[PDB]
RNA sequence: AGUAGAAACAAGGGUCCCCUGCUUUUGCU
């Protein structure tokens, strides 16, 4: 007797048992060393998909270029990178005569949207390249440096505030003759013109990590500060365009995505009934990212904001054209060793231009000696594709006018197609009176998928009956079912603290029970199995046990102290009273009544030295990776107690040359921090104002000691004092 | 007092000087987020390795002078190291159940009402009463529902300017209240509220949970109502219903 | 009229007129007679307020309180918050609109005004523009006149007077300048300003350069765009584009699919962490819970149970190592414990002497110097790191022997749940049945005990690379089970010596020596055993049914490794029983929906229900609910263990073919567009795994089985 | 509830080779 | 040696001692 589990299939559909066909228990597959080779993979293969076209030299950064649009009209299966100018405008145009004015209120909603906008909106970012510094830093980080930069170069006009007036500073700066940055002992740099100006257009290439379902690692990209904001008001115009698309599959989630996907299956079934023939194809676009041209998206641009304002069309065209015209960084590099020797080096990436090729293995040396030509200042000129892949959304129209291009009015023929589009992924159902119509059809769509630069992955794709189908991990066998497997690295200790690991596992529970058929056995021993994680991850195992920790001792001592003790929380040695009626229940309002009086006023006492409270976006809020897609927000409910501490950072940058900035951050703080004694709102909502710190700061004081003065809370001498003090406050600004 | 003075001793230094007078109230919103520190890429590993060493926790200043240096066992309770970028010192996970046992007790009546969100939930959990449970195939269909009982239907910006009345009066600014549940919210909250020591922030976010109206969509099979989306979990199932009726209307 | 202006006005007075006026974004050099207008304001406003202090009875006094509050001259949001803290605490509800200033002796907020106009017409309309009736109005004249509420003048005759002589002064100066005519004052008519965004310099070149091929300009595409209309392009294009060019649909039928190809190549060999079949564990009686005891004492207690030490000797070498170095680090590791044994005192971790045997078996040294690139660019042999395809494997029979041996019922429990709280619905009390049958299938399966060792070893891991990452900490590996008999036991496995543990990365590496009993002699599957140095360490009498016999103890010891990310994983093994039962429970939930009742103890006591789930060579092989789900943790738990990029991918793309294959099955006339490019995506990812190649030859059985 | 399994072979395992007697 | 797999770890910096364990490298709806 072999034990064979996959001859379960034999009797279980295999998507009533897809979730025995995730290996979501071990670790992800990780990158160890550099993304250069992977960088260099990726512009070699953007820049041969699309060789066919005209290169060009530009005449600003110098670079060389290469023009894909209207090339040659593909002659096989490869995937081409050809799209036609003409086909996209008339995709285009059928979408909104399909959808009459869907672009003139998208445009005016994100016209509005974007006069309001603010500069900070840019720091709710992740890791932004810094070409002040060359490196990744958090967005906030580089925005501020950017900032500082441009004051330093007399570039000021984003005082205002306004996102637009930052980006009207970055189009002056691109004038700019000559740019002042400083490195750290401050150095001072000039950049001429064309470093600038390859710098504001670098992007920095790194390896993906975590990533599930694939045996290679591939690269992404980040961009700068330069181009972020141009980036988020196309986004926002491409977002409202998508919510008005009933085929598009963003941004909603993924209860409502399944929802329209049952919705579109159901209205092609109804239609077809007997008298036709339906099929689905469970579809997969190969090299998305690389054969999307960034004129292509421009063309669009101008097409959606056609009869509007002069200085809106600018502001949606000014990030193509940036990406158009984009540069890659190549990575860290590589490492050398001798065995000889025994020694190890690093070879920086910039280098890679004229070093000898002898040290390169075969499949290295070929990848530098094509991407030569195309390298300068230690970047790779990347003029077609799209390797960042910032527009999810404009892909998703361009998909998504490709569909409604399926309509019997388009089609002119019997055959005819429905379906859903989320950025490179689709479901296709092609509707056609006998199996030649249907090939008809699908022959119809792949095509014109290749006249706009798509292509559609015939390795990864099939087609069948529409009764089942699957799009991104949503299996539908007549009806979703469920695929928990998927969800299984969300459950177990998040890493936030106590309390939220706590609040969001008992979530996670209750949400895979409600959404992902988790049966209430297995949500009881799924509770067990998280409460002994939390208690070894945090070594709250219970008073009463035995279990040698650091902690042991201070948890035996509360707990022969206390009086009630299934008043105690789980993080304090208590009992578990979660079951499947109150996982909706936050734990210290579960067992409020059942705490003794003193332990509850220690445990929910204001005054405590580990709470600490951010701005309010930030409050009982998460950053989770899932195991697919990228990282979320989840909410918790849990009540901020002494549980809510806050773990240490990183000190490896004690080690640096830009450790400097660190004591720069802890005075920021200082001062911000005091603001909030005197604008106690400022952390609820952003304040405004034109004035600095120090004035607004002199104009409240003066007015709550003269207020408190009047109601009788302080005696005429703080008054006095307290009058004194701001007073040598303001003589102290002057000088 | 406290206030002026340390704005004095801020404005004594060089660079922090600078740093107040050349930076607007816009650009707060910036240099505050400043930081050095990355978002981090694996919580669940890093909380993991960290936990095994002495002090992983951060806290305030204070601390240093509230509990004691060393246990009674010898055991220390928190290093004088500061966090990076920061004022805040490293202390150990003891210290935490040491407030816990020794810490200073503070009265404990503010809670239930300001976080009446989560005590209206068990209040209705605890008058609930359960049926049978009935063995049926189940329909479920993806529907968007509000999961918010008791909101008071106020929208981002409604919600907020109560919200700043309550918590900030003195910096709502321009903004009046008009209609008349405004008023009356305002005013029930101002004084249920009186001479509450937790943190305003904390306030105005159970505040926004209270009063404004959230929407999902979920696979609901029964009732579609905010007090019954409460407890889906424990009511509907792939093949079984738990008869279940909420003990809070 | 500026420079009058500025140069007779206190520099403070001009300053706030500027920024007052900037906050409205508009320019101080274009517009003037607002400016004049607002710096009046302000003096007028500060003469008022100047010398008014309120003494301790609350009486006036001339030169301590300020008898004024002045709202004009600041920004918007301090204005409103002064506002708004004096209605708040005085009493007097606020204005709608901003007031100029506040007095405090009445409580009230009066308005100031300069104009050359006769007082009544100005204060009629500011009167009726703010439309208060509990602030009071206060407006004055160029020419003297002034008036206020009821005839009421807050102010003393004498500031009066020099207010008006202040005003009378100013006015006469701008006579002298003769513009006094041309200033009529200026309101406020609050223009709008479009906003412009223009694409010029190097941006308007860039754009240039970033149209279709056929353009050379950006104002000529936009013209183009905007008057687009669409004529048959894509038609045309598509009539134009080669034939060669489409998605043919290949049908998929039962003669289609063929077998994976696996690779060829010398067996494959174990690289687990530990034993997993031919671990042997010495065992103790005491009553203790899960991770309560110490571990050392623990693993010397059981090291005592065992009589028939021996001296050790090599049976099967490490090929590629030095063996003496195994028999010297096992020597070591005995001395160390006797040493810690004659100590009367047994601590929480012992740190091992760093000796030639642990240096090299650790990896000690073994990375190269870091220099730079051009102190040793001109090294001979310097070279890029090898970045070659993993050698390839063939699949050998020892892996499925192990999964086999993995699905099987134990007779201890392995596990021990954590309490919940009490259930109080039936639909509660329901689950508690259920999963009382769950637990006791899962808690006697091998897997679990796997899941206990793989948690227990990489927690230990894990805590002692962190605590102390520059010594050699000894681990023992323990686990506790409850016997069918209802007692407790404690089993040492083998022992563990970690080596530095200076983890950077999430894939840096810790080196360990694992030194593991076992009664499997080696030398039957030598190529199991690659990586293995396994010694003869005692002769063990064990007591079987007829009588006793002696059977020789092996001691297999080899280098290992593993990173922070694996440890991590590995510490969450738990998680693995979830699926297998996730998958349990939706398998008999939707057999209980159409029978309208629970079917779990009808499932699990009767076994009427079985799924095909194993192969004989009589034919497929049916197993009962509890051994499906036995199977599946299994699945799972040597997931968890032999963890790869190969198992990611082939996993992805094989769920490609198992579901064109049910397709097939429900005869939905399933296509392909590239078959072949699908089988050669899943066979590119079978190059060395035992694990992937044990689920491809898998897939291959349930192909064959399943088309037939 | 004591799990079952019909494979269960009460003579062919004499002893256990992972968890055996041994005095 | 071993981990591992398309490139890395097998400690890295600084001046016995000191610092560092995600910080030259993790994007986007």
């Amino acid at each position: 007797m072999d034990v064979n589990p996959t001859l379960l299939f034999l009797k279980v559909p295999v998507q009533n048992a897809i979730s025995t066909t995730f290996p979501y228990t071990g670790d992800p597959p990780y990158s160890h060393g550099t993304g250069t080779g992977y960088t260099m993979d990726t512009v070699n293969r953007t820049h041969k998909y699309s060789e066919k076209g005209k290169w060009t030299t530009n005449t600003e950064t110098g670079a060389p270029q290469l023009n894909p649009i209207d090339g040659p009209l593909p002659e096989d299966n490869e995937p081409s990178g050809y799209a036609q100018t003409d086909c996209v405008l008339e995709a285009m145009a059928f979408l909104e005569e399909s959808h009459p004015g869907i672009f003139e209120n998208s445009c005016l909603e994100t016209m509005e949207i974007v006069q309001q906008t603010r500069v900070d909106k840019l720091t709710q970012g992740r890791q932004t390249y810094d070409w002040t510094l060359n490196r990744n830093q958090p967005a906030a980080t580089a925005l501020a440096n950017t900032i500082e930069v441009f004051r330093s170069n007399g570039l000021t006009a984003n005082e205002s505030g306004r996102l637009i007036d930052f980006l009207k500073d970055v189009m002056d700066s691109m004038d700019k003759e000559e740019m002042e940055i400083t490195t750290h002992g401050k150095k001072k740099q000039r950049l001429n013109k064309r470093s600038y100006l390859i710098r504001a257009l670098t992007l920095n290439t790194m390896t993906k990590d975590a990533e599930r379902g694939k045996l290679k690692r591939r690269a992404i990209a980040t961009p700068g500060m330069q181009i972020r904001g141009f980036v988020y008001f196309v986004e926002a115009l491409a977002r409202s365009i998508c919510e008005k698309l009933e085929q598009s599959g963003l941004p909603v989630g993924g209860n409502e995505k399944k929802a329209k996907l049952a919705n579109v299956v159901r209205k092609m079934m109804t239609n077809s009934q007997d008298t036709e023939l339906s099929f689905t194809i469970t579809g997969d676009n190969t090299k998305w990212n690389e054969n999307q041209n960034p004129r292509m998206f421009l063309a669009m641009i101008t097409y959606i904001t056609r009869n509007q304002p002069e200085w809106f069309r600018n502001v949606l065209s000014i990030a193509p054209i940036m990406f158009s015209n984009k540069m890659a960084r190549l990575g860290k590099g590589y490492m050398f060793e001798s065995k000889s020797m025994k020694l190890r080096t690093q070879v920086p990436a910039e280098m890679l231009a004229n070093i000898d090729l002898k040290y390169f293995n075969k499949s290295t040396r070929e990848k530098i000696e094509k991407i030569r030509p195309l390298l300068i200042d230690g970047t790779a000129s990347l003029s077609p594709g799209m390797m960042m892949g910032m527009f999810n959304m404009l892909s998703t129209v361009l998909g998504v006018s490709i569909l409604n291009l399926g309509q019997k009015k388009y089609t002119k023929t019997t055959y005819w197609w429905d379906g859903l589009q989320s950025s490179d992924d689709f479901a296709l159902i092609v509707n056609a009176p006998n199996h030649e119509g249907i090939q008809a059809g699908v022959d119809r769509f792949y095509r014109t998928c290749k006249l706009v630069g798509i292509n559609m992955s015939k390795k990864k794709s099939y087609i069948n009956r529409t009764g089942t189908f699957e799009f991104t991990s949503f299996f539908y066998r007549y009806g979703f079912v469920a695929n928990f497997s998927m969800e299984l690295p969300s459950f177990g200790v998040s890493g936030i603290n106590e309390s939220a690991d706590m609040s969001v596992g008992v979530t996670v529970i209750k949400n895979n029970m409600i959404n992902n058929d988790l049966g209430p056995a297995t949500a009881q021993m799924a509770l067990q199995l998280f409460i002994k994680d939390y208690r070894y991850t945090y070594r709250c195992h219970r008073g009463d046990t035995q279990i040698q920790t650091r902690r042991a001792f201070e948890l035996g001592k509360l707990w022969e102290q206390t009086r009630s003790k299934a008043g105690l929380l789980v993080s304090d040695g208590g009992p578990n009273l979660y079951n499947i009626r109150n996982l909706h229940i936050p734990e210290v309002c579960l067992k409020w009544e059942l705490m003794d009086e003193d332990y509850q006023g220690r445990l929910c006492n204001p005054m405590n030295p580990f709470v600490s409270h951010k701005e309010i976006d930030s409050v009982n809020n998460a950053v989770v990776m899932p195991a697919h897609g990228p990282a979320k927000s989840m909410e918790y409910d849990a009540v901020a107690t002494t549980h809510s501490w806050i773990p240490k950072r990183n000190r490896s940058i004690l080690n640096t040359s830009q450790r400097g900035i660190l004591e720069d951050e802890q005075m920021y703080q200082k001062c911000c921090n005091l603001f909030e004694k005197f604008f106690p709102s400022s952390s609820y909502r952003r304040p405004v104002g034109i004035s600095s710190m120090v004035e607004a700061m002199v104009s409240r004081a003066r007015i709550d000691a003269r207020i408190d003065f009047e109601s009788g809370r302080i005696k005429k001498e703080e008054f006095a004092e307290i009058m004194k003090i701001c007073s040598t406050i303001e003589e102290l600004r002057r000088q | 007092m406290e206030r002026i003075k340390e704005l004095r001793d801020l404005m004594s230094q060089s660079r922090t000087r600078e740093i107040l007078t050349k930076t607007t109230v816009d650009h707060m919103a910036i240099i505050k987020k400043y930081t050095s520190g990355r978002q981090e890429k694996n919580p669940a590993l890093r909380m993991k390795w960290m936990m095994a060493m002495k002090y992983p926790i951060t806290a305030d200043k204070r601390i240093m002078e509230m509990i004691p240096e060393r246990n009674e066992q010898r055991q220390t309770l928190w290093s004088k190291t500061n966090d990076a970028g920061s004022d805040r010192v490293m202390v150990s996970p003891l210290a935490v159940t040491w407030w816990n046992r020794n810490g200073p007790t503070t009265s404990t009546v503010h809670y239930p009402k300001v976080y009446k969100t989560y005590f209206e939930k068990v209040e209705r959990l605890k008058h609930g009463t359960f049926g049978p449970v009935h063995f049926r195939n189940q329909v479920k269909i993806r529907r968007r529902v509000d999961i918010n009982p008791g909101h008071a239907d106020l929208s981002a910006k409604e919600a907020q300017d109560v919200i700043m009345e309550v918590v900030f009066p003195n910096e709502v600014g321009a903004r009046i209240l008009t209609s008349e549940s405004q008023l009356t919210i305002t005013k029930e909250k101002k004084k249920e509220l009186q001479d509450c020591k937790i943190a305003p922030l904390m306030v105005a976010y159970m505040l926004e949970r209270e009063l404004v109206r959230k929407t999902r969509f979920l696979p609901v099979a029964g009732g579609t109502s905010s007090v019954y989306i409460e407890v889906l979990h424990l009511t509907q199932g792939t093949c079984w219903e738990q008869m279940y009726t909420p003990g809070g209307e | 009229m500026e420079d009058f202006v500025r140069q007779c006005f206190n520099p403070m007075i001009v300053e706030l007129a500027e920024k007052a006026m900037k906050e409205y974004g508009e320019d101080p050099k274009i517009e003037t007679n607002k400016f004049a207008s607002i710096c009046t304001h302000l003096e007028v406003c500060f003469m008022y307020s100047d010398f008014h202090f309120i003494d301790e009875r609350g009486e006036s006094t001339i030169i301590l309180k300020h008898r004024f509050e002045i709202i004009e001259g600041r920004d918007r949001t301090m204005a409103w918050t002064v506002v708004n803290s004096i209605c708040n605490t005085t009493g007097v509800e606020k204005p709608k609109f901003l007031p100029d200033l506040y007095d405090y002796k009445e409580n009230r907020f009066i308005e100031i005004g300069v104009t050359r106009r006769e007082v009544h017409i100005y204060y009629l309309e500011k009167a009726n523009k703010i439309k208060s009736e509990k602030t009071h109005i206060h407006i004055f004249s160029f020419t003297g006149e002034e008036m206020a509420t009821k005839a009421d003048y807050t102010l003393d005759e004498e500031s009066r007077a020099r207010i008006k002589t202040r005003l009378f002064t100013i006015r006469q100066e701008m006579a002298s300048r003769g513009l006094w005519d041309s200033f009529r004052q200026s309101e406020r008519g609050e223009e709008t300003i479009e906003e412009r965004f223009e694409i010029t310099g190097t941006m308007r070149r860039l754009a240039d350069q970033s149209l279709p091929p056929n353009f050379s300009s950006l104002e000529n595409f936009r013209a183009y765009v905007d008057g687009f209309e669409p004529n048959g392009c894509i038609e045309g294009k598509l009539s134009q584009m080669s034939k060669e060019v489409n998605a043919r649909i290949e049908p998929f039928l039962r003669t289609t699919p063929r077998p994976l190809r696996l690779p060829d190549g010398p067996p494959c060999s174990q690289r687990s962490k530990f034993l997993l079949m031919d671990a042997l564990k010495l065992s103790i009686e005491d009553p203790s819970h899960e991770g309560e005891g110490i571990p050392l004492y623990d693993a010397i207690k059981c090291m005592k149970t065992f009589f028939g030490w021996k001296e050790p000797n090599i049976i099967k070498p490490h090929e590629k190592g030095i063996n003496p170095n195994y028999l010297l680090t096992w020597k070591q590791v005995l001395a160390e414990l006797q040493d810690i044994k004659n100590e009367e005192k047994i601590p929480r971790t012992k740190n091992m002497k760093k000796t030639s045997q642990l240096k090299w078996a650790l990896g000690e040294n073994m990375a190269p110097e870091k220099v730079d690139f051009e102190d040793c660019k001109d090294v001979n042999d310097l070279k890029q790191y090898d970045s070659d395809e993993p050698e390839p494997r063939s699949l050998a029979c020892w892996i499925q022997s192990e999964f086999n041996k993995a699905c099987e019922l134990t007779d201890s429990s392995w596990v021990e749940l954590d309490e919940i709280g009490e259930d109080v619905a039936p639909i509660e009390h329901i689950a508690s049945m259920r999963r009382n049958y769950f637990t006791a299938e899962v808690s006697h399966c091998r897997a679990t005990e796997y899941i206990m060792k793989g948690v227990y070893i990489n927690t230990a891991l894990l805590n002692a690379s962190c605590a102390a990452m520059d010594d050699f900490q000894l681990i023992p590996m323990i686990s506790k089970c409850i016997t069918k008999e209802g007692r407790r036991k404690t089993n040492l496995y083998g022992f563990i010596i970690k080596g530095r543990s200076h983890l950077r990365n999430d894939t840096d590496v810790v080196n360990f020596v694992s030194m593991e009993f076992s009664l499997t002699d080696p030398r039957l599957e030598p190529h199991k055993w690659e990586k293995y140095c396994v010694l003869e360490i005692g002769d063990m009498l064990l007591r079987t049914a007829v009588g006793q016999v002696s059977r020789p103890m092996f001691l297999y010891v080899r280098t290992n490794g593993t990173s922070k990310i694996k440890m991590k994983w590995g510490m969450e093994m738990r998680r693995c029983l979830l699926q297998s039962l996730q998958q349990i429970e939706s398998m008999i939930e939707a057999e209980s929906s159409v029978k309208e009742k629970d079917l779990t103890k009808e499932f699990f006591e009767n076994k009427s229900e079985t799924w095909p789930i194993g192969e004989s060579p009589k034919g497929v092989e049916e197993g009962s609910i509890g051994k499906v789900c036995r199977t599946l943790l299994a699945k799972s738990v040597f997931n968890s263990l032999y963890a790869s990029p190969q198992l990611e991918g082939f996993s992805a793309e094989s769920r490609k073919l198992l579901l064109i294959v049910q397709a097939l099955r429900d005869n939905l006339e399933p296509g392909t567009f590239d078959l072949e490019g699908l089988y050669e995506a899943i066979e590119e990812c079978l190059i060395n795994d035992p694990w992937v190649l044990l689920n491809a030859s898998w897939f291959n059985s349930f192909l064959t089985h399943a088309l037939r | 509830y004591s799990p079952t399994s019909p494979s269960y072979s009460p003579t062919s395992p004499s002893y256990s080779p992972t968890s055996p007697s041994y005095s």
